[PDB]
């Protein structure tokens, strides 16, 4: 593979992979979507359609499970959530060819992560804004894509906040296929994790500690196995944390939080962590163009394997 | 906020705002209220209020006439009023100016001449006074409602003869003092109506805007800027400053409903805002004191207050580079090569960089060394190794079981080790002489030793989980579950779907069908058992074809029997209800038993060769048995 | 494009070509090898071998040299 | 519905492949079966796709996929069905 350069007139905020790893799905603040497919011939991106979805700044993006559909999901700050279909009898590059299917206009706040929940879940969607509450959108018969219903209003924060330009949400799904439903919120300082017990309702179920400043990311790690789960956090102050999350069978299971390490190697502030596939590397990219990865040691703790440099 | 200064509360309705152009006080008047509200920085508030006794706007004189306000409240007349004609005793009116048959929408005072006035409405005239003295000069507009009329500022800084009127029509209309019932300049502003007009403090450019959304930028001196709000924009107020850039302009964009906040934009960047001032209400009116502060009312009538100069930046706060994974080893990782701008002189497009790690990593090892791909590997282990398994009694089938798994662990490290990588073939060989041992105490048949058979096979699962090989996890947890309680069914379970779901990341999925086939955990996959089941109705009398008849006669005859051939003769190809015999193919009319290839916009079976030979070897595009459509390729 | 610099930090596959053992052993791995060795040493000398002792104890002085008078005068 | 295919009543879609666990009856799927003169083997691509299924134990498949899963095996991929589709 090789760099490709977008034809986005601005900064590119959430870049999403879909299931295959084939298409790459780039929001950014020119109130575009640009999705890009993985040719097989001379291994370089093409782009395959570019269009408007928002009327501001989008924020998040999140591809659907590929049972469901090609499906994704766009957040901005027009306190909006529209979901997008793809047509394919449409030509590419053309910007007919991906189609709203709804529009979730319920938020009084700019709307700041969208996250689809696992497929096993349901086509299940999951919102988080200035307004300070949790959002989930369920369609109970996904025979049709266009009948979005609010199943859960979660208030994750005692008072919304006054001061609302320096703010900043993240989700993060559970993958855990036969673990009870987890969901993690980053609100502004603090990072919940929401579990649903018999009563079909969200509750508290653990609350990651630290986290003196704003959080820009939250990120899940899928455990194969491991008698443990992995969160990383992404905060405004520089600091990775990677949280161990141990599980033990009203809530079904309670969680105990034990912060694994802490790594402030990024001089300045952390704006995005993922997982990979494993639960194993930890990536993060920094405001100063680096991008780091993090790999566990012998002991229980993570350290620096490579530094990305984009000179 | 950090930038805000003033706030306070009224108990009545508003309706705009209107700034006292006076460096010497440090008024304002607010719009039947028409308050002198004065802040003062000791305290920070506007607690001096001088209580001085619709579709307008509030505005105040300029130059020599510093002590003018005027407001509508009939909506038939301009009435005027004066700050030091407050006493009890003084008359607090103007003589007032009437000749709207219509309702009044904007009315300005001049900034170079104080004695002239202009206002509008839906009248179709846009009309000129005189406060030193019906109007003097009345310009016909052809039929087009005015909605705003300002005029060009002077703005005395380190001319006021002309002006221009937005219209319901969508046409920015400007003109002349000195030239009368002829406009000067012309333009198509806006699609549907244009609610928006404003002039640049110091270049003689226009920006507008409407329902249609898109606040364009004008040059009078298709458009030079848009900003496509979407929402429909309702007040403009450009920053007082010496701009010799036009890109350099900070606009306040706004509107009305029940989602208004202060959006201060810079012409610089016209995709991200500067500052989303926003209050508890929405907002009506906004109004620049000077080069810093900048007032508003709102819905919840407070009069807040904020310092430009003391804010934070909308672009600092936005997410500005990220990352996401496709594999394990790393075949692609991305970020962007994103530079920041900023709010002066836009930006070069982002670079997402794809980055293939595992080569990169191999290019920089063999440099560093002389003085691979690991997806193939990946790929070439789950194909070739070997997942699957398939009183006396029970001691008998654990005796083959321990055999079998012997000779599965036999399979698994000879093929390791044809791909040469000892650090597994290791693995599986101390996995073999441990079932060789728990083998060997089954037939001859305080803390556990670590050659035990449970606890080595768990140590090397724990290692195998840490490290990162998913395979050989997997592998355990598939051979070496049930018979060693190794972790809960749960985590089990998990580690299997997530192997399954990486199988199919991947264009795996025969793999993924073998592994699923003979997975002892019954519900990895979906929870609705056969979800691949396709049950037809009769083509000939409709009911169901279940055929519960003949599969209770042939497990009778294969119970009396000793051969399970004779359940093969069980199918859906028949109808039990109405005694159809077979199912013929749309080609070759022969009997269909086996494997078909149905035809989406019609129905009709199949075999491989005859549908395949139908639509590739002769190239055509219709159904075999004649159907009014294209059932192409 | 632009240009993308790369910098390997701790790698394994590079610290596993840097080293010439098959172990990397510590004194936390094997905290009392000399006491055993040395009372298995006199337990050999008081059989017929030794040699075997001497053996032992030159591992067991080897490693003791890794990590950090009768035979004199 | 000339690249979908659901039921009209309620909108379900078909049941689902036993290879590769995608709905069948739809068109231009995300990936591409490469199953068991660029125009025929365009046609050949497009018409793995389709919708193919034994009369005998009714489990359906894409036919791509059950070409390519029965150049190696001889069973009915889903789990607990006992039935040799090939012959
Ligand atoms: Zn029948
Ligand atoms: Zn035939
Ligand atoms: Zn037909
Ligand atoms: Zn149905
Ligand atoms: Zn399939
Ligand atoms: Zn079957
Ligand atoms: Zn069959």
């Amino acid at each position: 593979m090789q760099p490709f350069d977008s034809g986005h007139d601005d900064l590119v905020h959430d870049v999403v992979y879909d299931f295959y790893g084939r298409h790459v799905a780039t929001c950014s603040s020119d109130q575009h979507i640009k999705v890009f497919k993985l040719d097989k011939d001379t291994s370089n991106w093409e782009l395959s359609d570019s269009w408007r979805a928002h009327d501001s700044s989008i924020v998040a993006i999140d591809w659907a499970s590929p049972e469901y559909g090609r499906i994704i999901a766009s957040a901005s700050y027009d306190k909006t959530v529209k979901l997008w279909e793809e047509d394919p009898d449409q030509e590419e590059c053309s910007g007919r060819r991906w189609n709203k299917l709804c529009t979730l206009n319920d938020s009084k706040g700019s709307l700041y992560s969208v996250k689809f929940a696992p497929a096993h879940l349901g086509l299940k969607l999951a919102c988080l804004g200035n307004d300070g509450i949790l959002r989930l959108y369920d369609a109970l018969e996904p025979s049709d894509l266009r009948s979005w219903t609010l199943t859960s209003e979660m208030k994750v924060l005692s008072i919304p906040p006054a001061n609302h330009l320096q703010s900043d949400f993240c989700l993060s799904w559970c993958p855990s296929r036969f673990s009870p439903e987890k969901l993690a919120v980053s609100a502004l300082e603090q990072a919940i994790i929401y579990q649903r017990g018999k009563d079909g309702k969200l509750h508290v179920a653990a609350k990651l500690p630290g986290h003196k400043s704003l959080i820009r990311s939250i990120s899940w790690a899928p455990s194969i196995g491991r008698w443990y789960q992995l969160i990383a956090t992404g905060c405004k102050d520089g600091r990775i944390r990677i949280f161990k999350i141990t599980e033990k069978l009203e809530l079904q299971s309670n969680l105990q939080v034990e912060l694994l390490s802490e790594h402030d190697d990024h001089n300045g502030e952390v704006w995005s962590v993922s997982w990979n596939l494993t639960g194993t590397i930890l990536s993060s990219a920094g405001d100063d163009g680096k991008v780091r990865l993090w790999k566990a040691t012998y002991s229980n703790e993570f350290k620096c394997m490579s530094v990305i440099t984009a000179q | 906020s950090s930038g805000l200064i003033y706030t306070t509360k009224v108990d009545k309705e508003l309706s705009s705002i209107d700034k006292v152009n006076d460096p010497n006080i440090n008024g304002l008047v607010c719009a039947t209220h028409l308050g002198l509200y004065k802040f003062s920085p000791s305290d920070r508030s506007i607690k001096c209020v001088h209580d001085f006794i619709t579709i307008a706007d509030v505005k105040t004189g300029f130059n020599n006439y510093k002590n003018c306000i005027a407001v509508c409240n009939n909506s038939t007349a301009i009435s005027i009023y004066d700050l030091n004609k407050s006493s009890s005793i003084d008359n607090p009116l103007i003589t007032s100016l009437c000749e709207h048959t219509r309702s009044i929408n904007s009315f300005d005072f001049n900034m170079v001449e104080s004695n002239l006035i202009i206002s509008g409405g839906q009248d179709s005239c846009v009309k000129i006074w005189d406060l030193r003295s019906r109007s003097d000069i009345s310009i016909n507009t052809a039929s087009d409602s005015i909605r705003d009329v300002k005029w060009m500022p002077g703005y005395n800084f380190a001319s006021g003869y002309k002006f221009a009127s937005i219209h319901d029509s969508g046409y920015l209309l400007k003109f002349d003092l000195r030239q009368p019932a002829q406009y000067e300049k012309k333009l198509n502003a806006h699609t549907g109506p244009g609610l928006c007009l404003n002039w640049h403090p110091n270049q003689e450019y226009i920006a507008t805007g409407g329902r249609d959304g898109k606040c364009c930028l004008w040059f009078v001196g298709f458009p030079k800027l848009t900003i496509n709000t979407g929402y429909p924009v309702t007040k403009l107020k450009f920053k007082p400053a010496y701009s010799s850039n036009i890109y350099n302009s900070l606009l306040g964009i706004s509107s009305m409903g029940d989602e208004a906040e202060v959006r201060i934009y810079s012409l610089a960047r016209k995709y991200i805002p500067k500052h989303v001032l926003l209050s508890e209400t929405p907002s009506l009116g906004l109004v620049w004191w000077d080069e810093n502060l900048i007032f508003n009312i709102d819905k919840g009538t407070r009069i807040n207050g904020w310092d430009i100069n003391k804010e934070p930046t909308v672009l600092e706060n936005l997410s500005k580079n990220t990352t996401t994974w496709r594999d394990l080893d790393g075949n692609g990782l991305l970020s962007v090569d994103q530079e920041i701008g900023s709010y002066e002189v836009a930006i070069e497009p982002p670079c997402i960089i794809t980055l293939d790690i595992p080569q990169i990593f191999n290019n920089i090892r063999l440099t560093k060394i002389a003085h691979n791909s690991p997806v193939e590997k990946f790929k070439y282990l789950a194909r070739q190794l070997k997942f699957s398994y398939i009183v006396e009694a029970e001691l008998q089938e654990k005796i083959q079981t321990l055999v079998d798994l012997i000779s599965i662990a036999t399979h698994n490290a000879s093929v390791y080790l044809s791909i040469d990588d000892l650090t597994n073939f290791k693995i599986w060989i101390l996995i073999r002489d441990s079932l060789l041992w728990d083998l060997k105490w089954m037939t001859s048949s305080i803390a556990d030793p670590p050659w035990d058979t449970k606890k080595l096979i768990k140590q090397l699962y724990n290692q195998a989980t840490e490290t990162g090989n998913v395979v050989l996890t997997v592998n355990i947890l598939f051979l070496f579950q049930t018979i060693y309680q190794i972790t809960e069914i749960d985590i089990a379970k998990d580690a299997i779907a997530h192997f399954l779901l990486l199988l199919h990341r991947y264009e795996l999925f025969g793999i993924a069908a073998d592994v699923l086939k003979y997975c002892p955990f019954e519900d990895i996959m979906g929870s609705e058992g056969d979800q691949s089941s396709i049950r037809l109705f009769c083509e000939r009398c409709g009911e169901l074809i279940t055929n519960e008849s003949s599969k209770e006669k042939l497990r009778a005859e294969a119970q009396q029997t000793g051969n399970k051939k004779i359940m093969d003769k069980f199918g859906y190809w028949y109808c039990d209800s109405c005694k159809k015999k077979n199912t013929s193919c749309v080609l070759c009319e022969r009997p269909l038993k086996k494997l078909t290839m149905v035809i989406l916009p019609c129905g009709h079976e199949g075999h491989f060769q005859c549908i395949q030979e139908w639509f590739l070897d002769e190239n055509e595009q219709e159904c075999p048995g004649g159907c009014p459509g294209v059932a192409f390729i | 494009m632009p240009d993308i610099k790369v910098e390997l930090l701790h790698d394994d596959i590079i610290e596993a070509y840097e080293q010439e053992d098959l172990l990397h052993l510590e004194v936390s791995d094997i905290p009392k090898f000399q006491t055993y060795i040395y009372q298995y040493s006199k337990l050999l000398f008081r059989w017929g071998l030794p040699l075997e002792r001497v053996k032992i104890l030159k591992v067991s002085t080897d490693f003791r040299s890794s990590y950090s008078s009768p035979y004199n005068g | 519905p000339r690249h979908k295919y659901c039921c009209p009543h309620c909108g379900s879609s078909f049941p689902r492949c036993a290879i590769c666990l995608m709905p069948l009856g739809t068109s231009n799927l995300p990936f591409v079966i490469n199953g068991t003169n660029r125009e025929l083997v365009s046609r050949k691509l497009k018409l793995n796709e389709w919708f193919s299924f034994c009369l005998s134990c009714n489990h359906g498949m894409h036919a791509g996929h059950a070409e390519e899963w029965f150049d190696r095996h001889n069973v009915c991929p889903t789990p607990g069905c006992t039935c040799q589709c090939n012959k």
